[PDB]
């Protein structure tokens, strides 16, 4: 309902673990802003600092200028959904929903009226009199959301409420959450770990890492312009194919020929501090078989030949890992992004290409492909930011 | 080690109130035996009403280790009928039935024979005296009303004003009530226990009412002991020796306690520690044991902050009739060494161990000869008063159901402060009748 | 950091005081010399170990601590042995009457011990085991074995039984599984039920007081209940206090040693 | 199926057999003795009476006084123990600086001998030497009056048997996930409506089981009464009654009827707690 | 490693409940056969029967030609991996995986050596000394793999090994699983439920339903030619879009006209007894926006318009949710599956169009549908089987 102001709020421990360092951001009214980031990068820390369940190290959080650093969570008029469903087994679902209304000392008749309304919004009419044991995981999640909505708080604080269910239920309830929020038009601070969730719903996405919000922008904006290399490797599914090269006055020295760049992008990459090596990134949907594309694309595309070692029918498209002539990418910040999964660089020199399943090139058969050159993701040697964007101020 | 085999060990069961003296007695007796066997003392609880409980539990549970028991002076008429405490008549040596009556006093001996047959040998006797602080009071009361008058007088002067009597729900209260009742010309049961003779005769009713009125007038008086209804022998003796009381009624064993506890420190109004002539005059185990003149020193010193006098009467005309008490030695029925036990009994009570217990444990001996010795008369100054009080003493009913009657009495007199004479006197009769008929269930 | 720290400090020092005052009191009594023992000074003055000296001089407490310890061990051994063979059968099998069995094992644990002393006395006086170790071990199982069944049945239900099928799928000999995989998964439960039953053995006074006579079978709570002081004429308060301290320190240090297992056992699984 | 059947019928065979032989046999023996004029002093002459041993108890007075004292002690002590044990389990569960220390402190009274504690409380209320007795108005001596002595007994009982109940309650408490407490706090739990609205109705089975233990254990109170007062002055529980009428009166024929009646009444208590209130075993 | 031939295995539950019905299949060697299906469809049931944990009433099964209807699990020499990870906490990692070798009465030296080697296969030599508790869940799965590899059995039963892991973890780990199985050529049965793992690792994917093996074979055969509605729905991301229609001998009478297809399909339909109702199915990947692709291929396609309700931005592709004025998809085989979804009848016949990013269809606007004429299949609502494929007895 009301914008949420941040005044250099940080989370640091006297035991040494600093969770947040002086973040400042205002959550617009009604926007479906979503927090995304790796595990323990400060997401839950920020969320519980908002909810007052976590003590703020320093800084000031304001709900449109209201002193809430010392405010009790019961006196902030907020609501939230816990991924553990935070359900009371002893009381029925009707009593579950009515509980915060009961605490509100409202009229029991209008309390039951509001419960009936919000349940019919969620179609839980025959479940309100049941026990959580008598319900399904989706039903329990719906119960949690209904318990969170009836309060009409200043803001919603959701915490991956669909993380622990089936994928189809996940996506359909995700659409339903989008619909419910937009109909209700209230501020919601959604916290999660997957990027696709935000990409399908977020009116704006904020990537979090170790107390640093690397970027504040819209899902399409994060998709088109990775503000750095960490967001490039983290946002997108799968990540864009990474290629190493060194600086060139007309482009980059690609392992498959010389890549030329436009004058404007050449100027902007020159405007950045000159790196010794450049990190090139291209998304698998860009790299396509040249045997099916027109020559009008190839005037700017650098065509080359490549053999494949991984073949599969992945439906309409084929994510095709190929034995390519491209060495491993090296950068001072790429190391901290490498050990995330464990089998890192074992399939290096073999990158993936999202191509339609119509082609029948199998393993051993070298197929000549081509992709646009301007679709590269450029990164500095020390900053790793997208050098197609000038260094801000 | 591993297997410590030895001869017979006759087990001797004496109350804990006088354990350390009968232990030394057993030590002295384990010399006149050589290697035939030894005696081992074992302690019973300090209260009379539970000493019987322990003994009866052991006797009925066939505890084959119980050999010799020192039982109270009111239990023979019960242990004899119940089969326990086998009679003197069947000592395989044939010596107890005439060793018991050799030199015993005529009073205590009458408490052993039940149906003219002896079942135990008297080892000691008792009778209460009046102990006072002669520096505070002068000319001790010699009457209960005078006792209370002196108590009030001392309380008005802000002095120790407790009377320090035994008033718990045990047997020490029934003993006191019986003393008062009989000294007022009454009696609980008939001469033979057949029907309660407490409140049938108007004279008897007047006597029991006077006794109840004295009991109530004490324990409800200015400056009385607050916890008067929880006191017994040890508590009264200690509360006197601390200095909280200036009068007390207690058995003669309090004199040895006075002297020993004063020499060992304790008693503040009688230091007896700053006298180097008393150095080393405490045995390595605790007992006093003066040499021959350390006693004279520590006794002439105490003779001016301590003193005794005969029991206070009820009416100023007639004297009192103090209730007799003591211990008898008997041989349990659950004994396999039924000869060594009868030997150790007669070896426990003789003209040296009696002298020892009376001169270092306060317990009045029972050998009528000792009270005519000059030296024994010089180390046991209350001998004359004890002899006098034992002449016209007032024995207890001595019926098989006695200890079931004393429980009812103590139960209906349990809170002394909550006594009113006229109803409590008429209420005692129903309980005595029930105890005679063995009806209901005791508390 | 600022509020909560001092809040919890001053809140949980209250419970320390609560728990330690009735013990520090008697311990201070136990050190006062026999003269000043009658003043209400909570903190003593010119303490003396004479009371403990008089307690050690003697053999009444050794020959009772030994009886208590031995009876505790001999009781808990057979209790755990006969109770594990039931708890395992009650947590894994479905015989007709299970709920009745567990309800009985729950109820009989807190049996009214007065309903036993009359027939037990009337029996043991007539069979021969009046004052003996078995004469005490036999009634004590009425409280040991139900407690052992209850505790071990609570603990066994926390065993990942699927490991049985696991071993059946990568090995052989269901007996070898029962021997090698669940036995290490069931040793700590026995080690903890033993401590619980042993500790529970000590807190009995009625039966050990009404079925024991002499030094051969008197336990510790009975030994201290009948104590009256070292000497016969001195004030008995300090001596009784010292005797109590000496008779109670062993089980106290035992409980302090095994605190973790104890709290993990009583709170079945939790903590 | 038959395999596990005949396996259980052989594993719970020795346990059940020993339990029967050592519990149901003395109870039947007591019931059969409860019909005779069996006296310890006169063993050879015992006659089958009938019901002449329950008449003389139900019509007596010391029976009802002891029963009433036992019920009052049980109710009051159990209520106070429940309150203190809950307030203590909370501290033992949510403390922050030292938890091992508070756990050790709580266990100290749990493992102590139940008689040395009674000696401590006995010497604390003795005038002159008792630091508690020296606080009352002078010349109080509360160990002689009936009701103050009962109060002292209740205090000792509470102090001794709180830790056990607090651990029993912390058992059912540690299964309350903290996320529920946080959700309540967010929704507006006053930190009291929290307790009375989510925590208590969630740990009801553990509460009822702890209540059953404490009731059946305080109904057999023998030790604190035996040490502090000894049962004199009408402050004697129903156990003191049997222990006295068996060893001081030697009457087995009714010292056993007392045991039978005590068994029947604790069975009634158990029936109440089981049928009503549930009180099911933790195994479900 | 050894062939596994099923033959009409049948049950007798004490309850009489039917969990199996005449299963016959040769689980070939070197292949990675996958049993996929919903709850209670028999996957776990038949897997236990493979392990011999559940006993048959009648039927036959042979590994290496010999009957195993009575052979003990300790005897058949098959390694199974458990979703509970079946880890012994009292044994260290190297001991935990050496346990079956010590059971098999092998040599301490070669046992320890083979343990070291099989750990190198899973890189567990780094933590061979630890306890199962003090390592992560993925590492617990790795220890399960360690216990699996060592004994070199005749077959593998990797029952839902990826149930508790995360998406990226599970995809990389199932790639590892497939390549390791190929490295060992072991006959596996990957009893799972997710369709991704099912179709990306299966050489002959076998689907189940209430004890009936609907369609058995390569993922591609089921994917293009679903035998009936159960596989058509349970397989697909999203499932094939079902359109009810009326019977026609020259085409099919759709609620929006007749679809002009080749007549031999109508002959195949007429080969069977005439059904009463029919449903038409086209996967979302076949439908495109005619505002981007001309009517070239749509010359034979039956074109009409649908009201779009929701639109999804995916990046490389675009998804739109659209409901039309067509009857609700009602089928006897779909009605048996109605108990699964939970949010019913809100978006019936609301389908999605798998269209690339360049399609910019507005929300709410009724737009025509572009799709290949032959990419739709004919299956009657009565028999549920795909009438595109003839009924073979
Ligand atoms: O003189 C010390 C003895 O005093 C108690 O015994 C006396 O008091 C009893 C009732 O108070 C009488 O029954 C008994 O006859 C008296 O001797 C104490 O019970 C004894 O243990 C002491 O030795």
């Amino acid at each position: 309902m009301a914008e949420i102001v941040l005044d250099h709020v940080n989370k640091s421990y006297p035991d040494g673990h600093t969770a947040v360092r002086d973040l400042n951001l205002t959550i617009a009214d009604g926007e479906f802003l979503i927090l995304v980031g790796p595990s323990g990068c400060g997401k839950t820390t920020t969320l519980n600092m908002i909810a007052g369940l976590e003590d703020i190290s320093s800084g000031e959080l304001r709900i449109a200028g209201e002193r809430v650093n010392e405010k009790a969570p019961k006196d902030r008029d907020i609501a939230m959904v816990f991924q553990s469903y935070a359900l009371y087994p002893h009381m029925t679902v009707r009593q579950n929903i009515a509980f915060p209304l009961t605490l509100a000392k409202m009229r029991k008749a209008d309390i039951a009226q509001k419960v009936s309304e919000t349940a019919k919004i969620l179609d839980l009419t025959n479940l309100l009199d049941r026990k959580p044991s008598q319900l399904s995981g989706g039903q329990r999640q719906r119960v949690a959301m209904g318990r969170a909505i009836v309060r009409h708080p200043k803001a919603f604080l959701m915490d991956e409420p669909l993380s622990n269910l089936d994928a189809k239920l996940r996506v359909q309830m995700r659409g339903e959450i989008a619909q419910l929020q937009r109909r209700l038009g209230t501020t919601t601070v959604y916290v999660t770990h997957d990027q696709t969730e935000a990409m399908t719903l977020g009116d704006r996405v904020v990537v979090m890492y170790g107390g640093i919000a690397q970027q504040i922008g819209t899902p399409e904006e994060l998709y088109e312009r990775p503000a750095n290399l960490f967001v490039a490797g983290f946002i997108g599914s799968p990540a864009m194919n990474f290629f190493p090269a060194r600086l060139t006055a007309i482009g980059l020295t690609l392992p498959f020929g010389e890549v030329t760049l436009a004058p404007e992008v050449q100027g902007v990459i020159a405007a950045h501090p000159k790196p010794e090596n450049v990190i090139v990134g291209v998304r698998p949907e860009h790299i396509q078989d040249a045997a099916l594309i027109d020559a009008y694309q190839r005037i700017r595309a650098l065509t080359f030949q490549v053999k494949v070692n991984l073949v599969e029918s992945l439906g309409a498209d084929k994510y095709l890992y190929f034995t390519t002539e491209s060495p491993a990418v090296h950068s001072v910040q790429l190391d901290e992004l490498a050990e995330v999964e464990g089998e890192s660089a074992l399939h290096e020199n073999q990158f993936v290409a999202r191509v339609p399943a119509e082609s029948k090139v199998a393993i051993g058969q070298s197929v000549e492909l081509a992709f646009d050159t301007a679709r590269l993701a450029v990164f500095d040697a020390d900053s790793g930011a997208n050098l197609t964007i000038p260094h801000r101020a | 080690c591993g297997a410590d085999s030895q001869g017979l060990v006759v087990s001797f069961y004496t109350p804990a109130t006088d354990g350390a003296t009968f232990t030394a007695i057993a030590q002295r007796c384990n010399q006149q035996f050589g290697g035939r066997f030894t005696i081992a003392q074992v302690s019973l609880p300090r209260s009379p009403n539970e000493q019987r409980l322990q003994l009866a539990r052991r006797l009925t549970g066939n505890d084959r280790t119980l050999d010799v028991m020192a039982l109270d002076v009111v239990w023979t008429a019960e242990f004899a009928e119940a089969g326990w405490a086998l009679p003197l008549s069947d000592d395989p040596a044939g010596l107890a039935e005439n060793d018991a009556v050799a030199d015993t006093l005529p009073g205590p001996l009458a408490t052993a024979g039940w149906n003219h047959k002896l079942y135990a040998a008297p080892v000691t006797t008792n009778t209460q005296l009046l102990w006072y602080r002669p520096d505070l009071v002068n000319s001790p009361p010699t009457d209960w009303n005078a006792m209370i008058a002196e108590a009030a007088r001392l309380h008005a002067a802000g002095e120790p004003s407790w009377i320090a009597v035994q008033a718990n729900q045990g047997e020490g209260l029934v003993v006191w009530f019986n003393t008062l009742l009989v000294s007022a010309g009454g009696s609980v049961l008939s001469e033979d226990g057949r029907h309660v003779t407490l409140t049938d005769t108007p004279a008897h009713r007047a006597a029991t009412v006077s006794a109840l009125q004295i009991l109530k007038s004490v324990a409800t008086t200015p400056g009385a002991d607050p916890s008067i209804t929880r006191t017994e022998e040890g508590s009264a003796r200690l509360a006197f020796e601390q200095g909280k009381a200036a009068l007390e009624v207690n058995w003669p064993f309090v004199f040895a306690s006075m002297l020993e506890n004063a020499v060992k420190g304790g008693v503040p109004f009688l230091p007896l520690n700053r006298i180097p002539q008393l150095a080393g005059s405490i045995n390595d185990i605790g007992t006093f044991t003066p040499s021959d003149e350390q006693f004279r020193i520590a006794y002439d010193a105490s003779q001016q902050v301590f003193g005794f006098a005969p029991y206070p009467a009820v009416a100023p005309g007639q004297p009192a009739k103090v209730t007799i008490g003591g211990l008898n030695l008997a041989v349990a029925k659950t004994t396999r060494h039924r000869a060594e036990a009868f030997e150790a009994v007669r070896c426990l009570r003789d003209q040296h161990n009696q002298r020892y217990v009376s001169l270092e444990g306060g317990l009045p001996a029972v050998r009528a000869s000792l009270y005519s010795d000059p030296q024994f008369q010089a180390k046991y100054p209350m001998h004359a008063i004890i002899r006098q009080q034992l002449t016209d003493a007032a024995v207890r009913p001595a019926t098989p159901v006695y200890q079931a009657l004393s429980i009812r009495l103590a139960a209906v007199l349990s809170p002394i402060t909550e006594i009113d004479p006229e109803s409590t006197a008429d209420e005692l009769a129903a309980q005595a009748q029930k105890a005679i008929d063995g009806m209901g269930l005791l508390p | 950091g600022a509020r909560r720290a001092t809040y919890w400090a001053v809140l949980d020092t209250l419970v320390v005081g609560y728990a330690l005052l009735p013990v520090l009191w008697i311990f201070s009594l136990s050190l006062k010399p026999t003269s000043t023992v009658k003043d209400g000074k909570l903190i003593p003055s010119t303490v003396t170990f004479d009371n403990y000296r008089g307690i050690f001089r003697g053999d009444l407490f050794s020959s009772a601590l030994i009886n208590s310890i031995g009876i505790g061990l001999i009781t808990t051994v057979i209790a755990v042995v006969l109770g594990a063979m039931a708890a395992y059968a009650v947590a894994r099998l479905e015989f007709p009457g299970k709920r009745l069995l567990i309800g009985a094992a729950l109820l009989i644990t807190m049996f009214p011990s007065i309903s036993l002393v009359t027939p037990l006395f009337n029996i043991e006086r007539a069979i021969g085991l009046f004052d003996t170790w078995p004469g005490l071990i036999l009634p004590y199982i009425t409280f040991a074995l139900p407690l052992a069944i209850y505790t071990l049945s609570a603990f066994f239900r926390e065993i990942p039984w699927d490991l049985e099928k696991a071993a059946k799928m990568d090995g052989a000999t269901p007996g070898q599984a029962f021997r090698k995989v669940i036995v290490p998964l069931a040793a700590p439960g026995l080690v903890t039920a033993a401590i619980l039953v042993f500790i529970f053995a000590w807190n009995d006074l009625l039966l050990a007081l009404s079925l024991t006579a002499t030094k051969a079978a008197i336990t510790a709570p009975v030994a201290i209940a009948n104590f009256t002081g070292s000497s016969q004429f001195e004030e008995p308060t300090g001596s009784i206090a010292a005797g109590a301290i000496v008779i109670t320190i062993p089980i106290i240090v035992f409980v302090l040693i095994f605190q973790r297992r104890i709290v993990a056992g009583l709170t079945s699984g939790a903590v | 199926r038959m395999a596990e059947r005949r396996l259980a019928f052989m594993l719970v065979a020795p346990a059940a057999m020993l339990m029967v032989a050592v519990t149901a046999y003395p109870i039947g023996y007591a019931l059969w003795l409860s019909l005779q004029r069996n006296n310890l002093a006169t063993p050879n002459d015992t006659a089958f009476i009938g019901l002449g041993n329950y008449h003389t108890i139900l019509i007596d007075r010391y029976w009802w006084t002891a029963l009433a004292v036992t019920l009052a002690i049980t109710a009051v002590s159990v209520t106070i123990e429940f309150v203190l044990g809950l307030a203590l389990a909370l501290v033992m569960h949510r403390t922050l600086i030292g938890k091992g220390l508070v756990r050790t402190a709580v266990l100290i009274p749990y493992g102590i001998v139940t008689v040395v504690a009674s000696y401590s409380w006995y010497y604390a209320w003795t005038p002159g030497t008792g630091y508690l007795a020296n606080l009352l108005p002078y010349d109080s001596a509360p160990l002689t009056q009936q009701i103050p002595s009962l109060g002292i007994v209740v205090i000792a009982e509470v102090w001794k048997t709180t830790p056990f109940m607090s651990l029993l309650l912390l058992a059912g408490l540690a299964l309350v996930p903290e996320d529920l407490l946080r959700a309540a706090q967010v929704d507006g739990a006053s930190a009291w409506r929290r307790l009375t609205k989510v925590i208590l109705p969630m740990i009801k089975p553990a509460i009822v089981v702890a209540l059953l233990f404490r009731t059946l254990d305080a109904f057999r109170i023998f030790d604190n009464i035996y040490v502090l007062t000894g049962g004199s002055n009408n402050t004697g529980s129903v156990s003191i009654l049997g222990y006295d009428n068996l060893f001081k009166g030697f009457n087995v024929g009714l010292g056993s009827a007392i045991s039978v009646l005590i068994f029947g009444c604790v069975a009634v208590i158990a029936f109440i707690f089981i049928k009503l209130f549930g009180a099911a075993a933790p195994g479900g």
